[PDB]
């Protein structure tokens, strides 16, 4: 039976009784930096049980007229435990991730979700001259949501959040070129993606650069009949993997 | 002088004249494929004839 | 003074030439290479990845997520058609904009098989059986399930495994086909019919949906690189 | 790079199910058409040689063109080097996230005669100078300037009526690859410039006439062509749907996913 | 490729009949002249080297010429590639039914001065661009158009006063050979286009001036030359008797088989 | 800089020359060859076939 | 470098410079004859000295 | 008369080229070399020498 | 020429003091950063190839430009050869005290049409002559002079519209190296000329038109470019702070050492 | 003909055509370092871990 997993990281454990396979990045598992690729020449810090564990974000409600949600990935964990405290005292850092999206409903509900992970998901603005400001591009472990309409040009600094363009000007059906899974309420209950470190430099600052984006888009909308449960949540759980830091300084 | 194989559906000769490796010609004959890292990026391998979920 | 003689084709700029040129910055030390995940060596690795197909254009679903959903009901008769489109992976507006149909619009010739995957995104208590057919050209489009069963078909039974693959084989008189629309190199039609009904229990919604995917097999190839007609410009940005 | 060939097959009645799968795993099915029907043995001789990254990207493409006039105060041209003002090369390079290549540079220079007023206008052959200034150096402010001494900046000279000038450029970068997309700011306070403009620092290219304005004005035009060699590419990307609007950012106006038809059963 | 030599012979009186045969079998007689008369031994050193298919077809032949004007709104030229507008290459290629070759392409470009009205007309050297668009791509609609960016379409640039431009083209086809004759339709309903126009899809060739119209109009003319290399040929054919009338089809007006004489015994 | 010297016959287009030229479509895969019946190698094989002769012209 | 025989009534040298086989020179020296497939396309062979019909 | 073909980049003056050129004074006898102290081979040997830093600018 | 790599280190508590030294000895400390803090092992692949004396100095730099007119009595140009009239090459060569190299010489010649008064002005191609006179020889006094016979002085001829002329010069000197600085006089009585003018004796370079003034004046301009090859260098030197004022000597006006800031703690 | 190593981050060929050694190309590949004659021009050697003055 392929339907059961068990993931153990630190002092936390996930158990699943209804699951698909585990998608591993681009075939690569996360690992520490080697001596041939290093450029910063002082010794890095590896706490490795205090940071590499499962942190759970907030929950969102899947409604019937629901369009989608997104998260910027080294930003939702910026106030979570000892992971968000090492980011404030250090200048560099590199991390791999393990994402577990989970949503349960009965055999009398239907719907489908696409869970992708997009590296360098640069987004656009509703006014054609400006760029979006920081408060709309991300939130502290709170979802920013798409909408089925088009944001007008009368606003100045807001993200263009039409779902069929995916915020980036591309087709939403072609997002399956990135590592992804589906959640089908007929057969599935969760989705698990393992992502390595992807950048053009061996280390980077985690406060000026978001290098991953997790999107959850309902392709088939949620439907049920009269009498069934109307409230269906979605919960996301992220665990850092093989994290290390460089450049101690003041607290920023 | 390098002697290569001259793509058909016969050989040719190639000599480098400059001191920098950025001055050479294009590669044009490096045929390598690895489609499995995009099409099957899963943890446990999946046999085609077996069902996906047991 | 070695005696030489210059041929036609001298002092010309052919934009696809293969020559050596002197470097403008001599003895430069480039940054050493790093192992970044996800290296692309061939463009065919991109085209062999599934992509959702918008079969439901219908004049007002294109600015919506409803273009990707195929409606499925419970009927009072038998043998109705679900969808149907001609197999033109670079000229027909259904398969035009997908991940396979964008690589083909950079080339002129194509050859190989095509996979079509269908997923049933309905309730876990609903059943059904479908017919997924392919008809080579020479006749028209099949108007019944009696005419569509004479071609190449598969019967899909919806159960625990929620997907099925209809593998369109390479049936052609030539070795390659044109990407642009051409009646000499047509490829045929792909249809879908009801085999039995969608039987549903009480307190379950009858209307379900089906998603569609498309990709390429391992014998697919392309030829004669050209420009794409999918971009414009008026002035410099 | 030959493709796989077809294997003959027989009628089956068994437990194995190649056609049934689960697309919920994020795993594309590996079925061949010799599993769903009866096939014959066919030897394929087709090759995938024309779709390589070395063959898809190694062609010359125009990136800019600028004009400058002979009989003019401060008549010369400048250009800050980028690959985002044209629509055809920008869509080809943005199918990937990270790129690493050498370069080949080619210039095409023309000239035209302006409506002068003198009689017996006859000019000799024109000579042009194209100078490259890396970021931080001194820039020219006029035509008769000391900054055109080109002691350490690389430049090129060319006389009209010959083969076009050409030179090679290695992989000049500070990182390990070029970046087509940057999701971040340049300040640590998360203000100001957001996007790919924080990584673009390549220099400026200057153009002028070396001759003097004899008896009639002359207006010239240069055209610049890029050709990537020795290409590596990582992390592919969906192609762009909407039309480009600006150069510094990725702002767009929303558009439908395809064009429409009149029914779902319309062939 | 030496020819056969002559064998000496003697007076005969026998049962063997070389001169008597039957032409009703569709079989050409294999008699040599040393069977019907007395011959001497002659060593032939002649060769059949100049009549090969590689020597008969590998010469340059003009296929088209078009003009385009500098000082004109939408002044540029186009041509859909075929080998049926000239009368001399069409008769040479239609001695066979199926052909398969590589190609060599050469262009000859001239210029001429048009009657302008200004004084002191003096123009610099002219530069031309010739672009090839495979079927399905975007086409130019005017001279200052975005479609001349030639990002992936092959083009060529040339300055006046040098050697003519030349390039090679491989065997580009969808079938296994080129077809000079097609006896059929393009529709399955047997309507519409009948003939060789159903197989012709090779692209379009565009031509323009890259310079600007300075002070006087200039009218240019390009000429295109074909040269087949690495030729194979199958199924020979009778040569054409009547004169060609159109390009798309083989319509003719009937004519006599030869010219006449005044008697059957007239020498 | 190797010293060379150009002879007469430079930058000319002789229509029966035998030279090499750069390809405009690099790395192209041609269709494989097939065995079609009736291959012509020399034009003398065509001339060695019988043909009916019009000896009776006579003006009408 | 290929050394060939240079048709007379003496040798020459030939080197290929480009990577594609469509860039080479013409063949011009492939002398092969098979006139029998057009002049005698019959089933049973016919001897010259014998009569055609017996 | 060897057949040649000239490429783009002909008759251009790139200021950082690396070519050979004919000498204007043939068969010249240069003065023999002497051992002068303090030979510089790399510019990094100059940059690895201490230098006093003006930290106290302050407008006057 | 790879750089040194980093060695891993451990926490210490010992008698050895790498950070404490004495700068009074005239000896630069040889400490690496793996002595003052805890480091990791890092393999460096960087090279010092671009900072060599062979790479820093072997680029072409303009040294002079002069003009001469066709329709003029005694219209020709002269130049006494030195490297002290430009500001960019003078600062690069004066980082050392003694230099020894070969030379590469390149000339860039243009032309311009002057406002003549005749109608139908049309001139043929211009030819120029550049002559080198070593010190002591006969000098030209006009354009039609016997001194242009160039029997033993090396000269060069050039027709307009081709590649620029180029030649090589060996290490021509009387001493064992060139001297950028000379602290002394030329007389034994210590009077008169003081400085580098006592060592400069390299010759004069002459330029003229070889054609005749047909029907319209023409003004030409030559530009001279230096490129040192096979370089040796001795006794480095501080770079120049003030601006150059003259050519023969090192006279200056005093200037501050840097630019100012508003406080000592201003970041 | 000299065969050298062609700086990268593959070989090339070089032949000399003229009779004088001042006509050759630039060296460009003579990497030699001696920083000790400028940075430590002292008489008695100084160990890094020992104090400078005893
Ligand atoms: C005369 C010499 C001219 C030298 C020209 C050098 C031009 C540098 C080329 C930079 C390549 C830019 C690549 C794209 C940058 C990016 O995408 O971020
Ligand atoms: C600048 C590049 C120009 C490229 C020109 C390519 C022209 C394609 C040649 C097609 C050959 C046509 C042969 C005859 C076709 C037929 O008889 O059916
Ligand atoms: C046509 C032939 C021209 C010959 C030109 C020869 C020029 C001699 C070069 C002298 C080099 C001067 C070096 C600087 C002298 C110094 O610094 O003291």
């Amino acid at each position: 039976s392929d339907r059961v997993r068990s993931i153990t990281l630190g002092n936390s454990t996930i158990t699943t009784q209804e699951c698909a396979n585990v998608v591993v990045g681009y075939g690569v598992w996360p690992e520490y930096l080697k001596d041939n690729e290093a450029t910063a020449e002082d010794q890095p810090t590896q706490p490795d049980v205090a940071t590499c564990r499962f942190y759970t974000l907030e929950s969102v409600q899947w409604m019937k007229n629901s369009a989608g949600w997104w998260w910027k990935l080294p930003d939702a964990l910026s106030q979570m435990g000892l992971f968000g405290q090492n980011m404030q005292y250090h200048y560099l850092g590199r991390t791999g991730y393990t994402i577990h999206v989970q949503c349960n409903a009965s055999k009398f509900h239907q719907g489908c979700l696409l869970v992708v992970c997009v590296p360098e998901a640069e987004m656009g603005c509703s006014n054609l001259n400006n760029t979006p400001e920081f408060s709309e591009l991300s939130g502290g472990d709170s979802a920013r949501m798409f909408t089925d309409t088009q944001v007008g040009e009368s606003n100045a600094k807001k993200v263009q959040t039409a779902v069929w363009n995916a915020g980036m000007g591309v087709g939403v059906g072609n997002l399956t070129i990135f590592p992804h899974q589906w959640i089908n309420l007929r057969t599935n209950n969760s989705a698990t993606l393992v992502m390595p470190y992807i950048n053009s430099v061996p280390m980077d600052n985690m406060f000026r650069h978001n290098n991953l984006t997790l999107m959850i888009i309902p392709f088939v909308p949620l439907n049920y009949s009269e009498g069934s449960s109307p409230y269906v949540p979605i919960t996301v759980t992220i665990a850092p993997m093989c994290a290390e830091y460089n450049g101690l300084r003041l607290a920023s | 002088a390098q002697v290569s194989t001259q793509k058909t559906g016969i050989h040719y000769t190639n000599i480098n004249y400059y001191k920098d490796a950025a001055s050479n010609s294009a590669n044009r004959q490096d045929f390598t494929q690895d489609p499995g890292k995009f099409t099957e990026p899963v943890k446990d391998i999946m046999v085609k004839t077996m069902p996906a979920l047991n | 003074g070695l005696p030489v003689m210059t041929t036609p084709g001298s002092t010309q700029f052919l934009t696809s030439d293969d020559f050596q040129s002197p470097s403008a910055m001599p003895q430069f030390d480039v940054t050493p290479e790093m192992q970044i995940p996800g290296r692309v060596n061939n463009l065919m690795e991109i085209a062999e990845v599934d992509s959702v197909v918008p079969v439901n254009n219908t004049e007002d679903n294109v600015s919506s997520l409803k273009a990707y959903q195929i409606p499925v009901q419970s009927n009072s008769d038998n043998g109705k058609q679900v969808f149907g489109f001609p197999l033109q992976p670079g000229a027909n507006n259904v398969l035009n904009r997908t991940l396979l149909g964008e690589i083909l619009n950079y080339y002129t010739h194509w050859s190989g098989s095509i996979k079509l995957t269908f997923m049933f995104c309905g309730s876990a208590m609903a059943t059904g059986k479908f017919l997924l057919a392919y008809s080579p050209p020479g006749a028209g489009v099949p108007k019944n399930r009696k005419d569509a069963m004479l071609g190449t078909h598969v019967i899909w039974d919806v159960g625990l495994q929620s997907s099925c693959v209809l593998c369109v084989p390479w049936i052609s008189q030539t070795h390659y086909r044109y990407v642009v629309e051409d009646e000499y190199t047509a490829a045929g039609y792909v249809t879908c019919w009801y085999q039995t009904n969608i039987v549903v229990p009480a307190d379950v919604q009858s209307s379900c949906d089906i998603l569609c995917f498309v990709s390429a097999c391992n014998d697919f190839s392309v030829r004669m690189l050209k420009d794409t007609p999918f971009i414009r410009q008026d002035t410099f940005y | 790079a030959r493709v796989a060939d077809t294997i003959s097959s027989r009628p089956t009645n068994s437990e194995s199910i190649p056609a049934l799968t689960a697309a919920e795993t994020g795993h594309t099915s590996q079925v061949v058409p010799s599993d769903t029907m009866q096939t014959r043995h066919v030897k394929n001789y087709h090759s995938r040689s024309e779709s390589s990254i070395e063959n898809f990207l190694c062609r010359s493409a125009c990136v800019y063109y600028a004009t400058y006039t002979n009989n003019s105060k401060k008549g010369f041209a400048e250009w800050v080097i980028n690959t985002r003002q044209v629509a055809q090369l920008r869509r080809k390079l943005e199918l990937f996230t990270y790129l690493r290549f050498d370069l080949e540079l080619t210039f095409v220079i023309t000239s035209a005669q302006q409506p002068s007023t003198a009689s017996s206008v006859d000019a000799p052959v024109q000579t042009h100078q194209i100078m490259y200034v890396p970021p931080g150096g001194p820039v020219p402010t006029k035509v008769k300037d000391y900054a055109w001494q080109t002691s350490t900046n690389p430049s090129v000279f060319w006389t009209e009526g010959n083969a076009p000038p050409r030179m090679s450029i290695p992989f000049i970068s500070i990182g390990n690859a070029y970046s087509c997309f940057y999701d971040g700011w340049t300040q640590f306070s998360r203000n100001g410039v957001y996007g790919i403009n924080t990584l673009n620092n390549m220099g400026t290219l200057y153009m002028r006439h070396v001759n003097e304005a004899g008896q009639g004005p002359i207006k010239s035009t240069v055209r610049i062509y890029f050709k990537p060699k020795h290409v590596k590419a990582w992390v592919p990307r969906p192609p762009r749907l909407c039309q480009y609007e600006k150069q510094k950012n990725v702002n767009f106006s929303p558009i439908g996913v395809t064009t429409s038809r009149t029914d779902i059963i319309t062939t």
